[PDB]
C-alpha cells in the first residue's frame, strides 16, 4: 500500500491532498476534547430573555439575584 | 428606498450615454456597413442555425451541483446550534455525498466532452 | 366616523373569544398618514 | 350545470310549455357547447371557419332536442292532464330521438334514439318520482 | 362578538424615561444589577398572564424605578457618565470595546461614590426566581370547555358470533 | 445496464414510495412523489430507442404536471390552515385539485390519454413496474384524504374511466395497449367505492396487482407482445395457453374465479346506502371487458392458429427463463374465492 | 385575503394554461413549468414569512431543489429527442399512435 | 402610491409571466423569467426574507444561463418569432396584459374582488406584525435549523441529488 | 376495426426499435478568412464544425 | 372503518387481545383448502418447467405446502381477531345507547292485519 | 396504506414540523401559535366529525388569525366611510393623526 501511495503521489497530488483534508476533517472531532467547549460556549449565548420562575418556596437552587452566588456561571468562558 | 434610487441613477446614467451615442455624429448608413463580419467574404448560411454543444452532462450537473451548494450555504448561521454534533454530521454528510456524486461522474466518463 | 352607518358597533372584536391579541399593523396605523406607514411597515426593511 | 337543472326542475309539469322549453333548451345548449369544445380540442379542424361552424352545428342540434323534448313533454302532460306520469316523458324522448334523427338525415338513427331517449327520459321520471339517487351520499 | 377592552388615556399616562439609547446601553448593567425587582416581578406577570391591559401598575412602577436610578446617577457622578455615554455614541454599531477606559472611570466613580459593583460576564443572562403577592391566573388563554372524550374500549374480546357472519360462510 | 445502477435504481423507486405511504407531511409526500418519478424515468429508458424516449417524454409531462397541480393543493390547505399534517384538506379547491392530480397520477379519464401509449413505448417488465407499483402511492394518498374528496367528482371520474377503458379495449391487437385499458377499467372500479369503504378499495388492489402480474409474467415467458405471436403458444406449450385461458377467465370477474371477488363485493358495499344505478352500469361495462377478453382468449387457447417452421427449432429448446413466482401467483389470481372473509385482515 | 395572493395565483395560471397549450417548442413548456414552480416558491414563502411560521423556511429551498432535479430530467429528455430528430418539435412523438 | 410597493412588483410579476408564457421564443422567454425572479426576490425581500429571495434569484439566473446555451443548441429555426412576428403569440400577450390591466383596475375600484377565493383592495402593509425580532432573523434561522432539525430531510435530498445524478447520466447513453 | 382515420397506422416493429432515421445535420460553416491575426495574411479557411 | 379503533395501537399484526381467542384447529377447512392451493401450485411448477408432474420434486411440493399453510394459519388468526373485535365493538355501542335502539314489542299474529291477494 | 412507521419504532421524520406550535429554535413564538394550541386542544381524541361539529368556534376564529378577512374587512368599511366623509365635508382629522403629537416614548 506504501507502493500504491507513493504513485497516486507522483500521479495526482492534488487528489492525495484532498483526501488527506477529508480524512483529517472527519476524523478529528471525534478525538478532540475542546469541542464539548464549543457546545458550552454556544449554549451560554444568550438570545433569549431568561424568564424568572414564580417562588412557591422550595427552589433553593434558583437564584434570587444575577450576583447570588448559585446558579450557572461563566468563569470557564474567561479562563478557558 | 436608497437602494432603488442607486439602481435609477445608475441606470439613468448607463441610458444617456448610448442615447449621445446614437444622435451626435454624422452618419452614413448603406446596404454594406451594416453586413456581417465574416473575415472579409461572405458568410455561406444564416447564423441562427443549431449551433451544436458538447458539454450538455456538464451544464446539467452544473444545475445539480448549483442547487447542492444552494442547500450549503445557511452553514455560518447553522454553527451557531445546540445540537453541534448533528449538525456536523449532516454538514459533512451532505458535502460527502456532494464529492461522490462528482467522483462517480469522473470514473464513468462524465466530464469528458463528446467526439 | 361611524355615526351614521347602521349596523354598526364601535370597538367590535371580529374574535370569538376575550383573549389579549396581537394587534395587527393595519390595526394600529389604520387611520394614519403614508409617511409613518413606509416608516414602520417597509422602515426597517428600506433602511439602508 | 346544477342551477340549470334545478331551474327546470322546479316549475310543476303541464303547466307552462314555454319556460319549460327555455330551460331544456338551456340544457340542450349547455350539453353542446361541452360536446363542441370537447371535439374541437381532441379533433382540429381545418380551419377556424370549420371550428366554429361544428360547434354552432353541435349546440344547434342539442338546442333543437331540448327544446322540442320540453315542448313535447309539457304539451302531452298539459292535454293528458296526468303530470306525474313516465308516458309524456316517453313521447318526449321519442319526439326528440326523431328530432336527431332529421338533424343527422337518418331513419336508423331516428328509431334507434327515440327508442333509447324514451327510455331513458321515463326513467328520469321515474327517478324524479321515487328519489332515485346516482351519485348517492354514503349512509353505512 | 365582545366589544373590546381598552384602558382610557388616564390610565396610560405616565413620566417617561426621556434618554437616548446610548444613555441605556452605557448603563445597562448597573441598571439590570440594581433594580432587579419591579423589572423581574413585570417581566414575570408580564410573561404569565400575556396581557398588556392587566400589566399597566407594573410598567408604571417600572418607569418609576428606571427615573429614580437615572435621577441617583445624575446627582453624582454626572460628568464621568457624560464622557463614558459620549464615547459610546459616536460609534456606528455601539461598540463597547471602544470605550473601556470610560469604563474603567465610571465604574472606579460609581463604586467609590455609591457602592454598585457591575455584575461579571453570564450573570445578567441568570434565570432568577421572584416572590410576589399577586394569585396565580387559572385561565390565561381563556379556554372554553373541553369537549367529552369518546368513551373507552373495555372487556374481554369473545369469539365473533356465528363466525363471519357474510353472506353463507358459516365459519 | 449496470447491475449495481439498475438495484439501486430499483431501490430509490421502492424507498420514494414507502417515504410516501409512512410520512406524516404534505411536503414529505410530495418528495416522495418526485423521487419516485424521477427514479423511474430510466427504468423506461432501458432499451434507447425512439418510442421509449416518446413514452418517457409524454409520462415525464404528465407526471410533473400532476405534481405541480398536487403542490398547489398543499400550499392552498397551508394557507388556509396553517398546518402541514396529512389528514382531509380543509379547502374545497386543495381538495379538487389534489383529486385531479392523484387522477393524473392513476391515468384515469379524462386523464388516461398518456397510458396506453406509455404502456406500449416501454417494455414488459417497466410496463409491469408501471402498473403494479406506482399505482399505490395515489391510492395511499387518496385513502388518506378520504373525508374531503367531492362524491361527485370522484364518482364522474370512475364511470367516466370505466367506460372509457371497456370501449377502448376493443380496439386494440397490441397486448401492452389492452393491459392499460384494463387498468383504466380497474381504477374506475376501485375508486367507485373509496367513499364508502376503502376497505373495498384495497382488496380490489390486491387482486388487481396479482391477476396483472401473473398476466404480465405469463406474456414476458412467452416472450409474445402481440395477439399474433401469442397464438403461436400452443405450438410452444399448451399449459401456457391454460394458464392464460383461466387467468383471462378470471380477470373479466367470471366466477367461480377469484377476479369476480372484487366486482361482487363493490356491488354488495354500494348498495348498502342506496345506489343501484351505478353498480349496474358498471357491471355492463365489465361485461365489455369481459368481450375483449374473450376475443383473446378465442386467439390464444381455444383455437390452433397456423404455426411457422421454425417452430420445431423451437421445439427443441427448453425454456431457461426465470419465472418468478409465476405457479404461485396463478394459483392465488385464480382460486381465491372460498377464501373471501380472509378481507377482513385489511380492516 | 391580501391582493399580493391574487396575483402570485394568477401568475400560476398565466403559466398553467402556458403549460397546457403547447406551442410546437418543448423547451417553452419546459419554461412555463419552471414559471409555475417559481409561483409556488413565491407563495410559500409569503405566507410562511407572514405567519412566522420559522421552522417551515426550510420548505422552499427543498421545493426549489427538486424544482432545479425535475428541471435537469427534462433538460436531459430533451437531449435524447433532439439527438433522435432533427428539432424539438412536440409533433414528433406521435408514433406511439397505432 | 409608494404604499402599493408590493402590489406594483406584482404587477410587474404577472406582466412577466405572461410575456413568456405566451412562449414567443425560449431566449425571450428566458428574458421574461429572469425579469419574473428578479422581482419576485424583490416581493419576497419586501416580506423580510432576503437571504430567500437571493437563492432564488441566484438559483433561477444559473438555470435561465444554461437553458439559454441549450436553446442556443437545440431549441432555435431559421427567424424566431420574438415578438409580434406571429399573431397567435401577439393576440395572446395583448389579451393577458389586458385581463391583468382589468382585474387591477377592478380590485382599484371596489376594494374587493371575488376570483375563486375574496382579495382585499387595500395594499398588504396591513398584514404585517408590529412587534420587533430581537437579535436575529427569523428565515436565517430557519434555514439554519434544517441541518440540525432535518436530518431526514438532509438525507433525502442528498439521496435524490445523487441519484439524479446518476440518472441524467444514464438516460444520456445512447444504448 | 380499421377505419378512415386508422389506414396509415402500421404496427410497431417486432423488436421495437426503429431505424434511426438520419436527417442532414448541419454543420455549421465558419470562414476563416484573410481578414483575421490568427490566418497569415491572407487564407481562407473554409471549416465544416460541428458547434 | 375500524382505522380510529387501529390508530393509537400501529403495525400490530396480532395485538395482545388476540390471544383471548381460541386459535383454528390444525384440521381447520380452510387451512386444508390454503394447504390444497399450495399442492396445485406445486403440481404448475413441476408443470411449466417440463418435469414429470406427480413425480419430479418432492421437497419443492411439501415446502410450498409447508409454506402455504404457516402463512394461511397466521392470516386466518388476523381474520378472526377482527371478527372478534367488529362483534365486541358493535354489542359495546348497542348496549352505551339504549335510546337509539329501541326494544320492540313483538305482535302475535292474531292482532296483526295482512291483506289478502287471492290467485285465479 | 398509511403504513405508521415512526410511532411503531418510535423516532420522528417530519413530526417537529407538520404544526406551527411546535419547538422552534430558541422559542420564537408564531403569529397564531394560541389559536392553534386552542385548536388542537380542542379537537384531540374526538375524530374529524366531532371536530368539525364541536370546534367550530375555535377553528374559524384561528383560521380568521391566520388570514385575516374580518379584520381588513371592518378596515376597509371604516377607510371608505372617512373618505366619503372628508370629500363630502362632514369631517376633519385630528391633529395626532395628521403628523406629530409629541409622541409618547
Ligand atoms: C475518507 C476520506 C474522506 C472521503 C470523502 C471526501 C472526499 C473528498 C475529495 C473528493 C474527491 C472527488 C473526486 C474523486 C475522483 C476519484 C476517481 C478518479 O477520477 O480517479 C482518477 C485518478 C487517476 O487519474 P486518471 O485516471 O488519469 O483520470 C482521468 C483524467 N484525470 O485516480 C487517482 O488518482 C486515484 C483515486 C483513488 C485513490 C485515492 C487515494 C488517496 C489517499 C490519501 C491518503 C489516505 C487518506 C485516508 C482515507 C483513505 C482514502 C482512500
Ligand atoms: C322483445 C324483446 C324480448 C323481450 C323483452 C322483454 C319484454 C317484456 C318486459 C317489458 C313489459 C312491459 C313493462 C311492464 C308492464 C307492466 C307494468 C308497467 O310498466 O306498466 C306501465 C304503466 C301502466 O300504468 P300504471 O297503472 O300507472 O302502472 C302501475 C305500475 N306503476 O304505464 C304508465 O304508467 C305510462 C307509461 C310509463 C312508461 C312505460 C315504459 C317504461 C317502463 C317499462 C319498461
Ligand atoms: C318507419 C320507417 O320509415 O322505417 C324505415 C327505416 C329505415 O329507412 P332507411 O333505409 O334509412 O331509408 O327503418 C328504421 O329506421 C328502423 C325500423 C323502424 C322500426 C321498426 C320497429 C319494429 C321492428 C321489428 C320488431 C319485431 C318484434
Ligand atoms: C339506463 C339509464 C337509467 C338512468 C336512470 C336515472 C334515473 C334518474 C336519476 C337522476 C334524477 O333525475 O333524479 C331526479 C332529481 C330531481 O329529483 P328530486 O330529488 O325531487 O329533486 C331534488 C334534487 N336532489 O334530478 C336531479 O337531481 C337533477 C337531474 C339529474 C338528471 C340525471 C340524468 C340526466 C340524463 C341522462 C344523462
Ligand atoms: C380560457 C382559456 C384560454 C385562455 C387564453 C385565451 C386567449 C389565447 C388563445 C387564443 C386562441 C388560439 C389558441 O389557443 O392558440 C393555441 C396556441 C398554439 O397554437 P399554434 O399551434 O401555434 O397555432 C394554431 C392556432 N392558429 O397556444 C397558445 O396560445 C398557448 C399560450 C397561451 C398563453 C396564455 C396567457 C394569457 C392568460 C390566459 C388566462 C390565464
Ligand atoms: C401476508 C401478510 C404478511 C404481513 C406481515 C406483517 C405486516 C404488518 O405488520 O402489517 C400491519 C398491517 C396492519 O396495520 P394497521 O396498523 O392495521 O394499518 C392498516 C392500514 N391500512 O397488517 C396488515 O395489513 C395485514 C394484511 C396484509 C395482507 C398482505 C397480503 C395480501
Amino acid at each position: 500500500v506504501a507502493a500504491f501511495l507513493k504513485n497516486v503521489w507522483a500521479k495526482e497530488p492534488v487528489l492525495v491532498a484532498s483526501f488527506a483534508i477529508a480524512g483529517l476533517a472527519v476524523i478529528l472531532p471525534t478525538l478532540s476534547p475542546y469541542t464539548k467547549y464549543s457546545l458550552m460556549i454556544n449554549r451560554a449565548t444568550p438570545y433569549n430573555y431568561p424568564v424568572p420562575l414564580r417562588d412557591d418556596g422550595n427552589m433553593p437552587d434558583v437564584p434570587s439575584h444575577p450576583q447570588d452566588p448559585q446558579g450557572p456561571s461563566l468563569e470557564w468562558l474567561k479562563r478557558l | 428606498m436608497n437602494l432603488m434610487i442607486t439602481l435609477l441613477t445608475n441606470f439613468t446614467l448607463a441610458t444617456l450615454l448610448v442615447t449621445i451615442a446614437f444622435w451626435l455624429p454624422q452618419l452614413n448608413v448603406y446596404s454594406e456597413k451594416t453586413s456581417p463580419y465574416e473575415c472579409g467574404f461572405d458568410p455561406m448560411g444564416s447564423a441562427r442555425l443549431p449551433f451544436s454543444m458538447k458539454f450538455f452532462l456538464v451544464a446539467i450537473t452544473f444545475l445539480l451541483f448549483d442547487l447542492e451548494i444552494a442547500l450549503l450555504l445557511p452553514l455560518p448561521w447553522a454553527s451557531q446550534t445546540t445540537n453541534l454534533n448533528t449538525m456536523l454530521t449532516m454538514a459533512l454528510l451532505l458535502i460527502f455525498l456532494l464529492a461522490v456524486s462528482l467522483a462517480y461522474e469522473w470514473t464513468q466518463k462524465g466530464l469528458e466532452w463528446t467526439e | 366616523i361611524m355615526k351614521d352607518v347602521p349596523g354598526w358597533k364601535v370597538g367590535e372584536s371580529v374574535f370569538h373569544t376575550t383573549r389579549w391579541v396581537t394587534p395587527m399593523m393595519g390595526e394600529l396605523y389604520g387611520l394614519r398618514t403614508g409617511e409613518e406607514i413606509l416608516s414602520s411597515t417597509y422602515g426597517f426593511i428600506w433602511y439602508t | 350545470a346544477k342551477t340549470l337543472l334545478h331551474q327546470y326542475w322546479d316549475i310543476p309539469e303541464g303547466t307552462e310549455c314555454h319556460r319549460k322549453t327555455y330551460a331544456a333548451t338551456s340544457i340542450g345548449g349547455a350539453s353542446g357547447l361541452v360536446v363542441s369544445a370537447y371535439s374541437v380540442a381532441l379533433k382540429t379542424p381545418t380551419s377556424f371557419l370549420e371550428g366554429v361552424a361544428r360547434t354552432g352545428r353541435y349546440t344547434f342540434t342539442a338546442a333543437a332536442i331540448g327544446a322540442i323534448f320540453g315542448l313535447t313533454s309539457c304539451i302531452s302532460a298539459q292535454v293528458r292532464e296526468k303530470p306525474d306520469d313516465p308516458l309524456n316523458y316517453l313521447i318526449g324522448g321519442c319526439a326528440g330521438g326523431l328530432t336527431l334523427g332529421a338533424r343527422t338525415r337518418s331513419y336508423g338513427i331516428g328509431a334507434a334514439a327515440c327508442a333509447y331517449m324514451g327510455l331513458t327520459a321515463a326513467l328520469v321520471k321515474m327517478g324524479q318520482l321515487e328519489g332515485w339517487k346516482v351519485f348517492a351520499e354514503p349512509k353505512v | 362578538p365582545g366589544i373590546v377592552e381598552l384602558p382610557s388615556l388616564e390610565d396610560l399616562k405616565v413620566q417617561e424615561v426621556k434618554v437616548s439609547s446610548s444613555v441605556l446601553k452605557a448603563a445597562a448593567h448597573h441598571y439590570g444589577a440594581q433594580c432587579d425587582k419591579p423589572n423581574k416581578e413585570f417581566m414575570l406577570c408580564r410573561w404569565e398572564e400575556k396581557d398588556p391591559r392587566r400589566c399597566l401598575e407594573e410598567g408604571k412602577l417600572v418607569n418609576q424605578c428606571a427615573l429614580e436610578f437615572f435621577r441617583q446617577i445624575k446627582r453624582h457622578c454626572a460628568e464621568p457618565f457624560t464622557e463614558y455615554w459620549t464615547c459610546i455614541d459616536y460609534s456606528g454599531l455601539q461598540l463597547f470595546r471602544r470605550c473601556r477606559k470610560e469604563q474603567a472611570q465610571f465604574d472606579k466613580c460609581v463604586l467609590d461614590k455609591l457602592g454598585w459593583v457591575r455584575p461579571d460576564l453570564g450573570e445578567l443572562s441568570k434565570v432568577t426566581k421572584v416572590k410576589t403577592d399577586r394569585p396565580l391566573p387559572e385561565n390565561p388563554y381563556h379556554s372554553r370547555a373541553r369537549p367529552e372524550p369518546n368513551p373507552e374500549v373495555e372487556g374481554d374480546l369473545k369469539p365473533a358470533r356465528h363466525g363471519s357472519r357474510l353472506f353463507f360462510w358459516t365459519m | 445496464m449496470n447491475p449495481i445502477i439498475l438495484i439501486i435504481i430499483l431501490m430509490t423507486v421502492m424507498l420514494g414510495t414507502i417515504i410516501v405511504m409512512i410520512s406524516t407531511h404534505w411536503l414529505l409526500i410530495w418528495i416522495g412523489f418526485e423521487m419516485n418519478m424521477l427514479a423511474i424515468i430510466p427504468i423506461m429508458m432501458k432499451k434507447h430507442n425512439p418510442r421509449a424516449t416518446e413514452a418517457s417524454t409524454k409520462y415525464f409531462l404528465t407526471q410533473s404536471t400532476a405534481s405541480m397541480l398536487l403542490m398547489m393543493a398543499i400550499i392552498i390547505n397551508l394557507m388556509f390552515s396553517g398546518q402541514w399534517t396529512v389528514m382531509k384538506l380543509f379547502n374545497p379547491m386543495a381538495s379538487m385539485l389534489m383529486t385531479m392530480a392523484l387522477a393524473m397520477k392513476l391515468g384515469m379519464a379524462p386523464f388516461h390519454f398518456w397510458v396506453p401509449e406509455v404502456t406500449q413505448g416501454i417494455p414488459l417488465s417497466s410496463g409491469l413496474i408501471l402498473l403494479t407499483w406506482q399505482k399505490l402511492a395515489p391510492m395511499s394518498v387518496l385513502y388518506q384524504i378520504l373525508p374531503s374528496i367531492n362524491l361527485d367528482l370522484i364518482l364522474t371520474l370512475s364511470i367516466l374511466s370505466i367506460t372509457i377503458g371497456g370501449w377502448g379495449g376493443l380496439n386494440q391487437t397490441q397486448l401492452r395497449k389492452i393491459m392499460a385499458y384494463s387498468s383504466i377499467a380497474h381504477m374506475g372500479w376501485m375508486t367507485a367505492v373509496l367513499l364508502y369503504n376503502p376497505t373495498m378499495t384495497l382488496l380490489n388492489l390486491i387482486i388487481y396487482i396479482i391477476m396483472t402480474s401473473t398476466m404480465f409474467t405469463l406474456f414476458m415467458a412467452n416472450s409474445t407482445t402481440t395477439t399474433l405471436s401469442l397464438s403461436h403458444t400452443w405450438n410452444k406449450a399448451p399449459i401456457m395457453t391454460i394458464l392464460v385461458l383461466i387467468t383471462l377467465l378470471s380477470m373479466g370477474g367470471l366466477p367461480p374465479l377469484s377476479g369476480f371477488m372484487p366486482k361482487w363485493m363493490i356491488i354488495q358495499e354500494m348498495t348498502k346506502n342506496d345506489s343501484i344505478i351505478l353498480p349496474t352500469l358498471m357491471a355492463i361495462t365489465a361485461l365489455l371487458n369481459l368481450y375483449f377478453y374473450m376475443r383473446l382468449t378465442y386467439s390464444t387457447a381455444l383455437t390452433m392458429f397456423p404455426s411457422t417452421n421454425n417452430m420445431k427449432m423451437k421445439w427443441q429448446f427448453p425454456t431457461t427463463k426465470r419465472m418468478t413466482l409465476l405457479p404461485t401467483m396463478t394459483v392465488l389470481s385464480t382460486m381465491l374465492l372460498p377464501l373471501t372473509p380472509i378481507l377482513s385482515i385489511l380492516e | 385575503m391580501s391582493l399580493v395572493y391574487m396575483n402570485i395565483m394568477m401568475a400560476f395560471t398565466v403559466s398553467l394554461t402556458g403549460l397546457l397549450m403547447y406551442r410546437s417548442h418543448l423547451m417553452s413548456s419546459l419554461l412555463c413549468l419552471e414559471g409555475m414552480m417559481l409561483s409556488l416558491f413565491i407563495l410559500a414563502t409569503l405566507m410562511i414569512l407572514n405567519s412566522h411560521f420559522t421552522l417551515a423556511s426550510m420548505m422552499p429551498i427543498i421545493l426549489l431543489v427538486f424544482a432545479a432535479c425535475e428541471a435537469a430530467l427534462g433538460l436531459s429528455l430533451l437531449v435524447m429527442v433532439s439527438n433522435t430528430y432533427g428539432t424539438d418539435y412536440v409533433q414528433n412523438l406521435n408514433l406511439l399512435q397505432c | 402610491m409608494m404604499t402599493y410597493i408590493v402590489f406594483i412588483l406584482s404587477i410587474i410579476f404577472v406582466m412577466g409571466f405572461v410575456g413568456f408564457s405566451s412562449k414567443p421564443s425560449p431566449i425571450y422567454g428566458g428574458l421574461g423569467l429572469i425579469v419574473s425572479g428578479g422581482v419576485g426576490c424583490g416581493i419576497v425581500l419586501n416580506f423580510g426574507g432576503s437571504f430567500l429571495g437571493l437563492m432564488v434569484f441566484l438559483i433561477y439566473l444559473g438555470g435561465m444561463m444554461v437553458v439559454f446555451g441549450y436553446t442556443t443548441a437545440m431549441a432555435t429555426e431559421q427567424y424566431p418569432e420574438v415578438w409580434v412576428s406571429n399573431k397567435v403569440v401577439l393576440g395572446t400577450f395583448i389579451t393577458g396584459l389586458l385581463m391583468e390591466f382589468l382585474m387591477v383596475y377592478y380590485v382599484l375600484k371596489d376594494k374587493e374582488v371575488e376570483i375563486v377565493f375574496k382579495f382585499n383592495g387595500m395594499g398588504d402593509w396591513v398584514i404585517y406584525d408590529t412587534g420587533d425580532s430581537g437579535f436575529f432573523s427569523e428565515e436565517a434561522m430557519g434555514i439554519a435549523a434544517l441541518y440540525s432539525y432535518g436530518t431526514w430531510l438532509v438525507i433525502v435530498t442528498g439521496w435524490s441529488l445523487l441519484i439524479g445524478v446518476v440518472v441524467i447520466m444514464e438516460i444520456t447513453r445512447g444504448n | 376495426y380499421p377505419t378512415k382515420e386508422t389506414a396509415h397506422w402500421k404496427p410497431p416493429p417486432w423488436n421495437d426499435v426503429d431505424p434511426p432515421k438520419d436527417t442532414l445535420v448541419s454543420n455549421l460553416t465558419l470562414n476563416f478568412g484573410p481578414q483575421h491575426p490568427a490566418a497569415h495574411g491572407v487564407l481562407r479557411l473554409v471549416m465544416e464544425l460541428s458547434g | 372503518m375500524m382505522t380510529g379503533r387501529q390508530a393509537r395501537a400501529p403495525l400490530q399484526f396480532l395485538p395482545d387481545e388476540a390471544r383471548s381467542l381460541p386459535p383454528p384447529k390444525l384440521t381447520d377447512p380452510r387451512l386444508a383448502y390454503i394447504g390444497f392451493l399450495g399442492y396445485c401450485s406445486g403440481l404448475i411448477d413441476n408443470a411449466i418447467r417440463r418435469r414429470p408432474v406427480l413425480s419430479a420434486g418432492l421437497h419443492r411440493q411439501f415446502l410450498y405446502i409447508t409454506s402455504f399453510v404457516f402463512v394461511g394459519y397466521y392470516l386466518l388468526k388476523r381474520q378472526d381477531y377482527m371478527y372478534a373485535v367488529r362483534d365486541h365493538d358493535m354489542f359495546s355501542y348497542i348496549k352505551s345507547h339504549p335510546e337509539d335502539f329501541p326494544e320492540k314489542d313483538k305482535k302475535t299474529y292474531r292482532e296483526v292485519f295482512e291483506e289478502f291477494h287471492p290467485v285465479r | 396504506p398509511f403504513f405508521d412507521v415512526q410511532k411503531k419504532l418510535g423516532v420522528d421524520l417530519d413530526h417537529w414540523m407538520t404544526i406551527q406550535s411546535a419547538e422552534q429554535p430558541h422559542r420564537i413564538p408564531a403569529r397564531c401559535h394560541a389559536f392553534e394550541k386552542e385548536w388542537i386542544e380542542c379537537a384531540h381524541g374526538i375524530g374529524s366529525i366531532r371536530a368539525e361539529k364541536e370546534c367550530k368556534i375555535e377553528f374559524e376564529d384561528f383560521r380568521e388569525c391566520l388570514l385575516r378577512q374580518k379584520t381588513m374587512k371592518r378596515l376597509n368599511a371604516i377607510k371608505r366611510q372617512r373618505d366619503k366623509l372628508i370629500k363630502e365635508g362632514k369631517y376633519t382629522p385630528p391633529p395626532h393623526h395628521s403628523g406629530q403629537e409629541d409622541l409618547r416614548p
